[PDB]
């Protein structure tokens, strides 16, 4: 199998800027049989380029492909708001047909540190027998962030899940939630609940915490 | 001349034939082409009609015995200048030099497509071109065959027409790269040229009996023909198929 | 030119499944049809192709013997079927005309394989201590759930997060909104939750706690 490596995983660019996406094959691609696709969240992929450089019907010529052998490039000469999406390469020069891992092209903006909010379990949930503690990181950029839970200064592991929104269309920020889940009985056995947030926009990690019963 | 029967003829012509025979037993004919008249022995359209143009040229119209072939010849006052042979199926075929040899020839097929030869020499060579619907193929004529040529890059497509009209097609590529050199095979039974690149079939070119060309691509692996044959209507589409 | 795929599927492990892909606007029999898998949050994987005119079938080695691809040429339809589903088969399945690049794509068939049964969510308020508030939509199956605020009047500052699949097999998500702190005493905030598969509809008013 020919392995296709796409670099980088994420491009951060402003509208009107030039975009260059890399697709590299573990073996030479016969007859430059290399295709590029665009995919937006919740939609099927869409063919942009085939034969390394031929543009599919109706695709704007600001998308161009080049390269041969093992090194191929998708260039977006001037980024439009609708071009920020995930892009995939695919070779059909040898069987089996294989895809690259994809590159996300996102909007660059100024660094924004998250506003951290922590939510203790509601009294109605505690009556249902479970306790969810929610830590909210709101309107930050860039996307990379780290959240760690501490219960009475004990570092948690394997009992929290994270969820991240798509990049906001107005301010180009992300938001993230981390949810620590445990039973009502276990919740009552501990006092301090804390989430520690690490992010480029913070001088040092920020801890938000509460004492059970506040 | 009003006592007469009208007969439709090939080449958009009409001849009037006497009902009663003239002073010496033959039927007289009148056909306007400049009005030509003559006398024949049958009372159908067949016969020979003579005439003289205002420029002193003599015209000779020969209508075949079965009413399926007119032969319009134009002479100087004696020497051929023209010879148009039109048939019932709308098919028609010349200009001569001082030596009475063929100088030009236009073969009009029944469907409208043409084959034009210009500058013919004594050995039989000259300039040739075929007029199809939407485009023109050009090439040469020899005493052996007619060869029409289409070039794109290093690739040359040759359409050969034998004396009897048999079409055969060749392709040659001077490209040295085994990765991009085009070769082709000709299936005379189906009149189909299959082009191959890098040991994979790429497209079929079909040269139909209607004097048209169609193209159909194989898939990227060269396994199956895809879609349907598309008729070529422009010369650039032939060159694109050869790219 | 168009490829119409059959609708979303929610199955249990061990069950069989056959999904379809019908082409129109072109000669369906004389172009390869391929199938492409996209796992939740993952990229694209080629599964196999079939030439409908003669049912020439070629699989990716990663999927040969795991699924069967077929075609009913008389009705311009290609199929992809499993004899026995696993939870790992949960994905979006696209069919695409294959050239052998993919030039025409269907909209995809979402296949969810799980042992869970239909259950509406429980909705819990995330009370405000700019203030942040929200509500927690926990333990539902299957996807999706819809969340609005104040019957759709409040959208600015609202973040409804992608659902997470818990180890129990049920989904859970939160929806949050940031509002001026001075509004908590006068403005009403109600999160509206709709889970159509169970026909559950909850309107949860989110208020500051009584100890405030
Ligand atoms: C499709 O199948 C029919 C019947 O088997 C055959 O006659 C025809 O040639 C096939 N078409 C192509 C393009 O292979
Ligand atoms: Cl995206
Ligand atoms: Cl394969
Ligand atoms: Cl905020
Ligand atoms: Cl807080
Ligand atoms: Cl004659
Ligand atoms: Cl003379
Ligand atoms: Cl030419
Ligand atoms: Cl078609
Ligand atoms: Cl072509
Ligand atoms: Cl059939
Ligand atoms: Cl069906
Ligand atoms: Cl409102
Ligand atoms: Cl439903």
């Amino acid at each position: 199998e020919i392995v296709l490596t796409q670099s980088p995983g994420t491009l951060s660019l402003s509208p009107g800027e030039r975009a260059t996406l890399s697709c590299r094959a573990s073996q030479s691609v016969s007859s430059s049989y290399l295709a590029w696709y665009q995919q937006k969240p919740g939609q099927a992929p869409r063919l942009l380029i085939y034969g390394a450089s031929s543009r599919a019907t109706g695709i704007p010529d600001r998308f161009s492909g080049s390269g041969s052998g093992t090194d191929f490039t998708l260039t977006i000469s001037r980024l439009e708001p609708e071009d920020f999406a995930v892009y995939y390469c695919q070779q059909y020069g040898s069987s089996p047909l294989t895809f690259g891992g994809g590159t996300k092209v996102e909007i660059k903006r100024t660094v924004a540190a998250p506003s951290v909010f922590i939510f203790p379990p509601s009294d109605e949930q505690l009556k249902s027998g479970t306790a969810s503690v929610v830590c909210l990181l709101n309107n930050f950029y860039p996307r990379e962030a780290k959240v760690q839970w501490k219960v009475d200064n004990a570092l948690q592991s394997g009992n929290s899940q994270e969820s991240v929104t798509e990049q906001d269309s107005k301010d180009s920020t992300y938001s993230l939630s981390s949810t620590l889940t445990l039973s009502k009985a276990d919740y009552e056995k501990h006092k301090v609940y804390a989430c520690e947030v690490t992010h480029q926009g913070l001088s040092s990690p920020v801890t938000k915490s509460f004492n059970r019963g506040e | 001349l009003d006592n007469s029967v009208s007969v439709d003829l090939p080449g958009e012509m009409k001849v009037l034939v006497s009902k009663e025979k003239n002073k010496d037993g033959k039927y007289d004919l009148i056909a306007t082409v400049l009005e030509l008249k003559g006398t024949s022995d049958k009372n159908n359209g067949s016969g020979v009609l003579e005439g003289v143009k205002a420029d002193k040229s003599k015209v000779k119209l020969t209508i075949s015995d079965d009413l399926g072939q007119t032969t319009l010849e134009v002479f100087k006052e004696d020497t051929l200048v023209s010879k148009k042979v039109t048939s019932k199926d709308k098919s028609s075929t010349e200009k001569f030099n001082e030596k009475g040899e063929v100088s030009e020839k236009i073969i009009t097929r029944a469907d409208g497509t043409r084959l034009e030869y210009t500058g013919i020499k004594s050995d039989g060579s000259g300039k040739a071109k075929e007029v199809l619907k939407g485009y023109v193929l050009e090439g040469t004529l020899t005493a052996e065959k007619t060869t029409l040529v289409v070039k794109e890059g290093t690739v040359t497509l040759s359409k050969n027409i034998s004396k009897s009209g048999e079409v055969s097609v060749e392709l040659n590529d001077t490209d040295s790269s085994a990765a991009t050199k085009k070769t082709a095979a000709w299936n005379s039974g189906t009149s189909t040229l299959t082009i191959t690149v890098n040991s994979k079939k790429t497209k079929d070119l079909v040269f139909t009996k209607e004097n048209t060309i169609t193209v159909q691509q194989y898939d990227s692996n060269g396994t199956k023909l895809e879609g349907s044959a598309v008729e070529i209507t422009k010369l650039d589409e032939i060159k694109n198929a050869l790219k | 030119m168009q490829l119409v795929q059959s609708g979303a599927e929610v199955k249990k492990p061990g069950e069989s499944l056959k999904i379809s892909c019908k082409g129109s606007g072109y000669i369906f029999a004389t172009y390869w049809i391929g199938w492409v898998r996209q796992m939740p949050g993952k990229g694209l994987e080629w599964m196999g192709i079939i030439y409908p005119n003669d049912s020439d079938t070629r699989y990716s080695p990663s999927f040969q013997g795991q699924v069967t691809i077929s075609a009913d040429k008389s009705i311009n339809t290609a199929y992809l079927q499993w004899s026995s589903l696993k939870a790992s088969d949960t994905a979006m399945y696209y069919c695409a005309r294959t050239r052998w690049y993919f030039d025409l794509w269907g909209r995809g068939t979402l296949v969810t394989v799980s042992s869970a049964s239909t259950k509406g969510p429980s909705v819990f308020p995330l009370a405000p201590s700019t203030a942040a508030l929200g509500c927690l939509v926990k333990d539902y199956f299957p996807e999706p759930v819809t969340v609005s605020w104040n019957s759709g009047a409040l959208t600015s500052g609202v973040h409804t997060f992608p659902a997470v699949l818990q180890s129990s097999g049920l989904y859970s998500l939160s929806s949050v909104v940031t509002v001026p702190s001075s509004s908590l005493g006068t403005q009403t905030y109600i999160c509206n939750v709709n889970h159509k598969p169970s026909n559950t509809k909850v309107d949860k008013r989110v208020e500051p706690k009584s100890c405030d």
